[PDB]
Parts: C-alpha cells; structure tokens; sequence
DNA sequence: TTTGAAAAGCAAGCATAAAAGATCTAAACATAAAATCTGTA
DNA sequence: TACAGATTTTATGTTTAGATCTTTTATGCTTGCTTTTCAAA
C-alpha cells in the first residue's frame, strides 16, 4: 500500500479510553474510593544529576548572603492567609464545594500564601480536627496542552491514566454522581489561570461548574493576574460561578519588603566569620571578620522596589546583585580565585538599581560607524522636512547623496567621499548605494532600531524609527562631524 | 415541514406509454402501440450508428495521438480544439515503463502540488506494475535504482486555457531539470481550445525556445473537415430513407443552430434530429403509414385530414384544368431517391475528386431547394461533371404528411428558446398567459407582477421606490379592492382592517412590496445600497 | 444532557441516542438516524447550556445550522420528541419561557426558607434585606447574594 | 434662414463602493498507535 | 478464560474552500460652467 504521506515520529501515550462512568454497574455499586489502594495517591530521576566533587570550593563571606536571598529559600501576609484558611477550613469541615479567587501582580506572595494555607490545613488534618483531603496543584503554564489539566487531576484522584476527553467525563461523573460519604475532599490550586483560557472556555466552565455540584466536595483556589479577568475574558456564566468575593494581593510596601529582607538576613547580618586570608573561605561561628549589610541601603531598595512594583523577587534580586557587586570588588582587591569589617554598602545598592535603568540605545548608536550614523541622520532630516514618521528608502538614498554633495568642502567629507562611493579605489565604479548600505540597514534592523516594510521594491519600501526621536538626535549630537552639518 | 428543509426523499404510493391518442381522440390504441414501436425501431437504428461513429472517432483520435507520441528535450504535442475527454492509452515498451500523468487546473494551484500529485501518480503506477519515497523529483533521479527499468512520462494537461500560466511555466522549467538524467524521456500534451497565439504570449520566451526543439501541432476537433458530422447526418438519412422527408427549413435551421455551437456541435445535431423524430412520432397519426403493413385501417378521419393538403389540391386542380383511398395508398411505393443522390454526390466528391472539406447538410440544403450548381461552383473542379451530378428535386403528392418540418416554432421553443424575451413578453402582455373568462376584479385589475412590469418598463434607469409605489397605487381601484376584501366575512382581522380608513394604503403597499421582492428574486431590479432600500436600479430591458 | 461535556456540537444526536438505549449500537451523524430511531415509538431531552451548540467561525446560516435541526425535528408529525432547551440570555417557533432575575422580596423569601432548617437565625432581617437590595436590579444573581452573606 | 433655450458635455471635489490581498480558520482528506470489541476456540 | 484479528478512539499532519478585515483605488453624486442642435417664428 502506497502512502500519500508518512508520520514516522508518532509518540502515543499508553492512556485508556473507558471513562469512570462505565466501570461499575450502577451508582449504588461504586465502592468506597477512600478505601482503595490506587485512589488519592496511596521521584525516580533524582540520582541522574549527581557527581563526585574533587575540589574544595571557596565560599566567601558574601556567598551565604547571596544564597540567603534566593527565592527558593510570612510577616506581611496575615489577612490574606486568614481569609483563605478560613474559607478552605470551612469548606473542608462542612463537606462543601467552593471557589476561592486570588489575584495579584507578580511576586506578591500568592503561591507562597496558598501553599502555606495548604500545609497548615494538612497539619490540622494530621491531628484530626478536619477530615482528610487530597491536594492537587495544576499550573496552566506547565501544561503542554490546556486539556492536560483534565489528564492531570483525574490521575491525581484515581491513579488511572486516560485521555483528556475520557478524563473529563470521568471527573464529571465523579463530582456529580458519586456520594459524599463514598469519596474524599479534594483541594485543587489552579495557578496561572489566564493560561487555561481557551477560545470556547470549556475548561474554565467545567472547573468552576464542578464547584456548584452538591456531591463534588471540590475546593478550587484560582490564582490569576487581575481582578477583572472573568469580566474581560470569561462569559457571564463563569463570572457568576467564580463569584463576587475576590481576594486582592496588593504590592508590598517598603516596610514589608524591608521586613522580608531582614527576615532572610536575620542570622547573618552584623555577625562574625572565620576567614582564611590565603584563600577567602568563610565559616560562621585566619581573621575574625564582621559582616554587615546596612539598613539604609536595604531601606531605599525597599522604597524603590515598592514604588515600582512591590515585587519581593525584585527586592531580593536587587539585594543579591548588590552583594554580588561587593563580592566582585572584594575578590578583585584580595586576589581571590575559585576552587576587618565587610559591609554591603549603599553605593552597591544604587549600582544594582541603576544597572537596569541605564539605556544602551544611545551608547549603541554612539559607537556605530559613520555610514550607519549618516543613515540615521538622513532619516532624521527626512522626518524633519516631510513629517511622515515613515520614510521611503530611496528618499534616504537621495538625502544621503544630497548631504554628501552639499557639504563637499567639509574636510572629513572630502577625505571619506571616495570611501563611500568607490571604496577608496580606482577600477571601482561610482556606486548607487554607499559602501555597507545593506550592512548598516540590516544592522539597524537586527538591533530593533528600525522597522522595515515587507516589499521587494527597494526604493519605495518604507522604514520607520522604532525608538524615540530625541535619543536618536542626542546620539547624533554627540558626533563631531554630524554636529557641524 | 419538509418544504422548510434542504433535501428530502419521498416514496410515492402506487395502486403504460406516454403516447397519446390522436385524431381528436378517435385514434385506436393499436395505432398508438404501433407508433410507439415504429418510433423505437427508428430511434434505435439511428443511435446504433451514432454509437459506432462515436467509438470510431475516439479510436481514430487515440491512434493519431499514439502515432504522434511514438513517431534531451520534451516531446511536445499541441492538441488544438481539444475538450480534454480523450483517454490516452500507452503501449508497454519493453524494459521501460510508460506512465501517463494527467493534470487539471483544479489539481494545479501551485508548482509544489503539481509535482507532488505527479510523483504520487508515478510511484503508484510503478508499484502497481512492478518502503516509500519522498514525492519529489529525486524519485525520477533514482527510478532505475529502485525499479530496474527506465522511464517514459507522458504529461497530459487538461484545459490549458484555464490554468495559471505562471504555475504551468514554472512547472515546465522544473520538469526541464530531469533532462540531465540518462534514463528519462518526457512528453508533454497540451489540450488547447482557443489557438496557439494565446498560449505563446502567456509563456516566457525561454519556455517557447525550450518547447520549439520537438513539437507537433494537431488540430483535432468536431468541425475538422466535416467528416464525423456528415456521417451522423447520413446515418439519420439512411434511417428515414423511403419513409420520411426532410424540409429545407429544417435543414437550414440545423445549419443555423449548428453554426452557433463550435466545440460540441455533434451532439447538438443528434439532439435536434432526436427531438424532430420525437415530434413527428408524437404529432402525426399517419406515422403508422410509413410501412405498408398498417394501411388496412384508414378511416374517415384519415381521409378527412389528408384532403386538406396543398399538394393534393394542386394535383386535383391540374386534373380539372386538363380533364380516393386506393389512390392515397398508391403514393407509398415510390423511392424519393434524393438521399441516394446525395450519398452518390458525396462519394464522387470524396474518392474521385479527392474533396473532403464539404458540408453534407448544406449540400442537402442546396439539393432540397435546387441550388446544387452554385454550391459546386466553388471548388473549380466540377466544371465538366456538373450536368451528370445534377438532378431535379421531384415533387410528390402527400409529402407533407411524412415530413420533418419547422413552421410552428416548436423546435426553437424547446431547444433554443428566447428565455429572457419569453419572460419579458409574459410579464408585459399577460393576457396571452392567463385566460380571460374575485369575479369582478379579474376584468379590471391586473396581476401585480404584470402591472408592475409596465411601470418598470416606462420608467428610467434609476427609480425612486416611493414614487414607483405611488404610480403603482394610482393604477389600482380602491373601491373595488375594498369591496373584494369584504367578500369573505369569516375572517375577523380582515374586516377590522378594511374599515380602517388607511386600508388601501396598506393593501397596495404590501402587494407592491411582495412584487418588488419577487422582481428582486428574478433579478429584474437591484438596490443601489446595502444598508438602505430607498432607490432601485433596473438591470433588464425588453427586446435585447 | 449538559452540552459543554460534548466534544462536537454535531454529536448531540448520538448523545441523545446513548442517553436512552442500553443492545445494538448504531452510528448517528445526522438527525435522520435519530428520527428513524425514535419513529417506531415519548422522549424528552433537556439540552442545558445549548448555546455551545452554535458553531464558531461559521456564517450566520451554518452557525445556526445544527440547532434548527434540533428544533425542526421537534416540529415534525408522528415523532415522539419533546425538547426543553435551557440557555443563558447574556451569552446569546418554539415556546419561550423566561426566568426573570429575582427582586429583594423574592430573595428574602428564598433566604429565610432556605435557612428555615437551621435552629437559630444568625442574621438580622434588615441586613438580609439590605444585601438583597444591593444584589438586585438588572442581572440579579442569587449566587452574588449567597457570596455576600458568606463573606459577612 | 435664424434663434434662443434646454439637452448634453467637461471639470473639481468629496463620500463611498469595491478590488486586491493579508491573515486566518473550518472542513475534507489522510495516517497511525493504543485501546477496545468481536469471534471463535 | 483467551488470544488473534477487526474496528474504534485519539491524535496529528495535508490540502482546499471560504470568511473577515484593511488599505488603496475607482466611481458616482453635486455644483458650476460651456457647447450644441431643436422646435418654433
Ligand atoms: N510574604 C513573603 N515573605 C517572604 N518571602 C516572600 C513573601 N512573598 C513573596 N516572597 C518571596 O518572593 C517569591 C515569589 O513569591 P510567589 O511565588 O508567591 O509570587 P506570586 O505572587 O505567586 O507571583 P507570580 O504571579 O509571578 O506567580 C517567593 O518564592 C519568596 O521567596
Ligand atoms: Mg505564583
């Protein structure tokens, strides 16, 4: 049989097709799923990334500081914690199904608070004030396909591996028809909810409609970017089912960020270390060296980050970058390689904060060649005369030619005109483009300085500035030649 | 409701020939059955020869295509006037596989699809005669390594006038790349329906220089030299020889309608002859008298309607100036040798004078009137044989009772009607359609479509719809309309709407608007807006 | 039959068929097979969330395509078919029943009757009336009232 | 034989239909591995 | 029970038919002005 095409790279999962609704004779024949071995969850890759170390690696004084400020390793989230814990505890205790909506900007401690609520609920269930529950965590951005959530949650409930439609009907039958005394409470965290939004909103409606079912015993904690995500991207059914009591995670104030950073650096700030002067390795309790990071530097970093975002990740990274800058200067001045008072100062914090604020666009255009600068200058002249914000490339060609032939008494132009139009050579004819014309055009397109229209006619194709005009002029005002003309 | 659906199948209930009784219902059923059987024995006798002519022209076209095809470049054959219906069969050359690849403009949206379809067809044919490959021109490269034999590809391009010529051009330069392989022979067949000057101006000059190295024109059609046509006409004449006559107006109508169709004139000729035979065996009660078996039941109605004949009246006027049923039987044994005369003249033109480009239908026309000499004067080779080839058209009494004629306009109403003009004359006149026999309203009030078409015709190219409504409203009697709408007292809402003083302004407006949307559905009017309905413009003018 | 759990809107007839039989299993891909299945015999299907049955990215006509095939078979003689189609108005001939959004007194009656099972009413009555009045008007949702009382 | 006067032609300007195509999607057509259903055995 | 084959399910790739929106260009209405034959004297 001769095949019209071949699919020779098919990788099919071993997932079954029969849903949960057809594996028992009736509703009254379903056994107690709590007393089942595969149901409700009743790591093999960790050995593969281990090797033998044959060098004693030198950890300086700032190494413990930089390891301390990592996001992987709650003074300011106590009302959000109380609200989420009260709602989840009341839904677990009363065998109720509910939705808890949480939204906020990045890094304001939403996932951390939800996980701490879940850990405290598990601690409460361990000592038997609430019935036992299953915890499922589904991130919408960690799914290859959005329907994989259907494959994930059911696999966490029954231990079976099914396809997504069969998993969806299995979850529907489990939430609607299975009695509450026969099942267990399930708390599901939906993280990055905007990634679970499809064109038809099947998954959103299903997940928030299962919470309206009597027998479901399902608690859905939905974590999102904004308050008005259902009112913008979801229908009125899903917006009605999510509810009206929505939990805001506002950005941190500077006191809260300062308290977070001080609670990180609680045991190592204003402390003493044993440091070997020949190598630089530091041991917490040969010179006794006193480590401090100043509270004024942390304070103003907290004030700047809190004014910008309120992001705890940004504040921790600014402090870690300041520690990295101080450690780089320390290892430079002490001659320390890789195998009395050390202070992370305020100037390091201000160097860390300004490094993402300095703009390399003007610095990049300042160090370009003369022909790229001449291109930019001629484009600025065309934008000055005809005022279009989009100039044809042939107009730029004729404006470059005009600027060369008018300032023909300028000494630099007299020295460089043969370079632009003959590459400094006899036996090379007078060219219609300058030397490195498409080179600087593609260079400015690669940098994102310009936008070029997709046309095959080189003259009437238009080119637009992608950056602001005053920084381009500023960069043109630094040069000694283009200032004169 | 199945009328509100797209397609529904119904099975009728059930509790046998379509021929009717003639002679105002006086004809017997045995004459009807005999006329049915005689129509079928002439119809089958004609269409068997038509089938043998169609099989012969297909076989001869296959033979000449094979002869041109088999006698580092393409072998190009331009079939001019080709309708892309030929089956091109290829011989089994030893140690080499010959593959036919056919390409449709629907199958050619771009060059990539052309190559992929061609290479799938090639691989399917090669596997069907003798692991899979990529459907790509590298299969032509490795054809001997994968199949052992070498290759001969014949490309047949169906309907080249409708293809995108840039895509075809790029496919030709793409196929040109297979010339560097030693085991590859490529032939191209272009089915051209217009002429070669249209296709030489759409291809590039390098493509023309590529195709010029080995190319053959072949002008094969139905009008090529009139051979196939004249055979169908001679088959029809041999079917009706000794029984039926062809009128000169019928033959000239055949020539006129066959002049207006060029690509498919043969089956048009068969269609007109078929409908003429159907008309004769449906109309004439004397159709049973074309054979001498059925002359034993001529009744008084037959003798009544054979006495209303111009030829018989001329004959008896000549006899009373000079000086019945047995005498009518006496006019059946005669030969009427005009068909044998026409086939003898055709044979004398064909195999004595070597003249093939003659139209036997127009020759039969000139033989029917008697202007054969003016038709034979054109060749300048029958100057000394014209007297023997000429014979006078004989006049036979009761010829028009056995005659395919065209005097009533039937054959130009069923096969080539003036469709738009028929719609216009039905809409404008309207008393020629509906019978003149709501008893008072039908004699004073026109139908709404016919009444609207008058003001449609007498207005201008752009019509304001409200003034057109007013001009419709002035043509309607309001008192008689209100009297007719009060005729039925069993409808309460009609009576409560009629006594309202603006009832006529409702009634005339809604009849006007249902006629306006009827006109829009027929395509007479259109709207010069999409969001507005305030002005119409008309698209249909009478008489064109 | 809830319609979000359907894969394709054109499969609803099969979902109608599988909801009634045990036996034989025949492929239903149009309403004609459903009509000849229900022809020798009544049957009530309740199509909830039927607004999913409209086809996306399809011209008006083809979008309404399946739904009137759901409805015109409900207007055929000698078939035993009853269709009750519950749909949300905000998201979008048969007989139409409309459910008007609740007012404050209806919400008060619902709240008192619904916690009539409880021994002691923890809410004040004027608080419930204030919550019902604030959750009223156009798009009056009882879920919003329940969320307001739970939040209180 | 004129004669004025209404039908018709030309031009500029602006609102607007319409062509051309960029972008995208549904559906027909096509393949394919795992699960599931028959079907004897 | 039980295994081999047939069919279904789920999943993905290929190609065609068609919808929708955007942009540039043609066209038609409006107003003013000038040419040119036409019914009447
Ligand atoms: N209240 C807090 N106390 C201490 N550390 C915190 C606090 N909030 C946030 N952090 C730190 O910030 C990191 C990021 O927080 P988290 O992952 O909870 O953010 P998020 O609000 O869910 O943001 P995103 O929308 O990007 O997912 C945490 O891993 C932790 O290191
Ligand atoms: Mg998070």
């Amino acid at each position: 049989v001769i095949r019209k095409f071949t699919k020779k790279n098919v990788a099919r999962a071993k997932k079954k097709y029969t849903p949960f609704s057809k594996r028992f004779k009736s509703i009254a024949a379903i056994p107690d799923l709590t007393s089942l071995p595969e149901f409700y969850g009743n790591s093999r890759f960790e050995n593969k990334l281990k090797t033998t170390q044959k060098h004693q690696i030198v950890e300086t004084i700032f190494s413990k500081v930089k390891k301390q400020l990592n996001s992987s390793y709650l003074p300011a989230r106590e009302n959000e914690f109380a609200s989420i814990y009260l709602s989840a505890y009341s839904a677990i205790e009363s065998d109720s199904a509910t939705t808890i909506y949480v939204a906020g900007t990045p890094g304001v401690g939403k996932t951390l608070t939800v996980r701490e609520v879940v850990k405290e609920l598990l601690s409460s269930s361990a000592q038997r004030e609430i019935p036992d529950f299953l915890y499922v965590e589904i991130n919408g951005l960690k799914m290859v396909k959005p329907t994989d959530c259907y494959e994930t949650l059911w696999n966490k409930v029954s231990g079976e591996r099914l396809t997504w439609a069969a998993s969806m009907e299995s979850l529907e039958f489990y939430f609607k028809r299975v009695p509450k005394n026969k099942k267990k409470t399930i708390v599901v965290l939906l993280d990055e909810l905007d990634a679970m939004v499809t064109k038809s909103q099947d998954i959103m409606y299903n997940f928030f409609n299962w919470t309206t079912y009597e027998n479901a015993k399902l608690i859905v904690i939905a974590v999102a970017n904004t308050m008005d995500l259902p009112e913008r991207q979801l229908g009125n059914k899903i917006t009605s089912r999510i509810g009206f009591t929505r939990i805001m995670f506002t950005g941190y104030t500077h006191e809260e960020l300062k308290n977070i950073i001080d609670l990180r650096l609680k045991g190592l700030n204003d402390s003493f270390f044993y440091v070997d002067t020949k190598t630089g390795n530091a041991i917490l309790i040969v010179r006794k060296v006193r480590l401090r990071m100043s509270a004024d530097a942390i304070e103003i970093a907290s004030r700047k980050v809190a004014s910008v975002s309120g992001d705890a990740r940004r504040a921790l990274k600014v402090c870690k970058r300041a520690a990295e800058i101080a450690e780089k200067h320390y290892m430079a001045k002490h001659g320390y390689g890789y195998d009395g008072v050390q202070t992370v100062h305020i100037t390091h914090v201000m160097k860390a904060l300004n490094e993402t604020l300095n703009s390399h666009v003007i610095t990049f255009m300042t160090r370009l060649s003369f022909t790229a600068k001449l291109f930019i200058y001629a484009l600025l002249n065309l934008m000055k005369k005809n005022g279009s914000q989009e100039q044809e490339l042939g107009d730029i060609v004729d404006e470059i030619k005009l600027l060369i032939e008018v300032n023909g008494s300028n000494k630099f132009v007299m020295e460089i005109a043969k370079t632009l139009f003959q590459q400094g050579s006899d036996n090379i004819s007078e060219q219609l483009r300058i030397i490195s014309w498409d080179f600087v055009l593609n260079q400015l397109l690669d940098a994102g300085i310009l936008f070029k229209q997709t046309m095959k006619n080189d003259r009437i194709c238009c080119v637009k500035l992608n950056i602001s005009v005053e920084e381009a002029k500023r960069a043109m005002n630094e040069d000694e030649t283009l200032r004169n003309l | 409701a199945d009328a509100q659906r797209s397609h529904y199948t119904v099975y009728p209930s059930l509790p046998h020939i379509p021929f009717v009784k003639l002679l105002s219902g006086k004809e017997s059923e045995v004459n009807v059955e005999k006329r049915w059987e005689l129509y079928h024995q002439l119809h089958s006798h004609f269409h068997d020869q038509v089938d043998h002519i169609i099989d012969n022209i297909e076989a001869d076209l296959k033979a000449e295509i094979s002869d041109l095809l088999y006698s580092r470049c393409f072998n190009t054959i331009f079939l001019l006037g080709s309708d892309s219906t030929t089956k091109i069969e290829l011989k089994d050359e030893s140690s080499r596989y010959n593959v036919l690849i056919e390409l449709t403009p629907k199958e050619s949206p771009n060059v990539r699809m052309m190559l992929r379809r061609s290479m799938y067809k090639l691989y399917s044919a090669a596997d069907a005669e003798e692991n899979d490959v990529s459907y790509d021109l590298s299969l032509v490269e490795n054809f001997k390594r994968l199949f052992g034999k070498d290759l001969a590809m014949v490309f047949n391009f169906k309907d080249v006038d409708s293809i995108n010529f840039n895509t075809l051009d790029n496919f030709i330069i793409l196929l040109k790349s297979a010339f560097k392989y030693d085991h590859v022979k490529i032939s191209l067949i272009f089915n051209i329906n217009t002429n070669l000057s249209n296709i030489e101006k759409n291809l590039r000059q390098s493509t023309i220089r590529l195709l010029k190295r080995n190319y053959h024109k072949l002008d094969v059609s139905s009008n090529k030299g009139f051979k196939y046509g004249n055979q169908i006409f001679q088959s029809f004449l041999d079917t009706v020889d000794g029984k039926l006559n062809l009128s000169d107006r019928f033959v000239e109508f055949i020539l006129s309608k066959m002049a207006n169709n060029t690509n498919h004139n043969l089956q048009l000729l068969t269609k007109m002859l078929d409908y003429s035979l159907m008309s004769y065996f449906f109309q004439n009660a004397f159709s049973v008298f074309i054979d001498p078996v059925n002359v034993d039941f001529l009744n008084d109605d037959y003798l009544k309607i054979l006495s209303r004949c111009p030829t018989f009246m001329f004959f008896v006027e000549g006899l009373i100036k000079q000086h019945l049923e047995e005498f009518f039987v006496e006019f059946l044994v005669r030969e009427n040798p005009i068909n044998g005369h026409a086939k003898f003249v055709a044979r004398f033109l064909e195999e004595e004078l070597n003249i093939t480009n003659f139209n036997l239908i127009e020759l039969y026309h000139n033989l029917l009137i008697g202007k054969l000499d003016s038709y034979l004067d054109r060749w300048s080779a029958c100057k000394e044989y014209k007297d023997r080839l000429h014979f006078e058209p004989i006049d036979t009494i009761f010829q028009e009772l056995f005659t395919l004629d065209n005097r009533s306009g039937l054959l130009t109403q069923s096969i080539f009607p003036s469709y738009k003009s028929n719609i216009e004359d039905n809409l404008l006149s309207w008393e020629q359609v509906l019978p003149s026999l709501s008893g008072d309203l039908d004699k004073i009030m026109a139908p709404v479509l016919g009444q609207l078409f008058k003001l449609y015709r007498e207005a201008n190219m752009t019509i304001n719809i409200y003034d057109f409504y007013i001009a419709f409203r002035e043509t309607l009697p309001k008192e008689e309309i209100l009297n007719f709408i009060r005729k039925d007292p069993s409808n309460t809402k009609l009576l409560e709407l009629a006594e309202t003083p603006d009832a006529f302004d409702k009634v005339a407006l809604i009849l006007f608007m249902q006629a306006i949307f009827a006109f829009e559905n027929m395509g007479l009017i259109k709207f010069q807006s999409t969001k507005s309905y305030d002005l119409v413009e008309k698209c249909v003018w009478r008489g064109i | 039959i809830n319609c979000i759990s359907l894969g394709e809107p054109s499969s609803i007839f099969q979902k109608i068929f599988d909801s009634f039989q045990d036996g034989p299993t025949l492929q239903i891909k149009n309403m004609q097979h459903l009509q000849k299945f229900l022809e020798p015999y009544t049957f009530v299907v309740v199509l909830d969330e039927m607004d999913r049955l409209l086809h996306a990215n399809t011209s008006e006509t083809q979008s309404v395509r399946t739904i009137l095939e759901l409805f015109l078979l409900a207007k055929l003689p000698t078939v035993s078919f009853v269709l009750i189609g519950m749909a949300n108005s905000l998201d979008m001939l048969p007989q139409t029943i409309v459910f008007q959004p609740y007012t404050a007194e209806q919400m008060y009656e619902i709240v008192i009757q619904k916690m009539s099972s409880l021994p002691t009413i923890i809410f004040q009555p004027m608080a419930i009336k204030f919550a019902a009045k604030k959750c009223a008007g156009n798009t009056g949702d009882l879920r919003k009232l329940f969320d307001v009382l739970r939040g209180s």
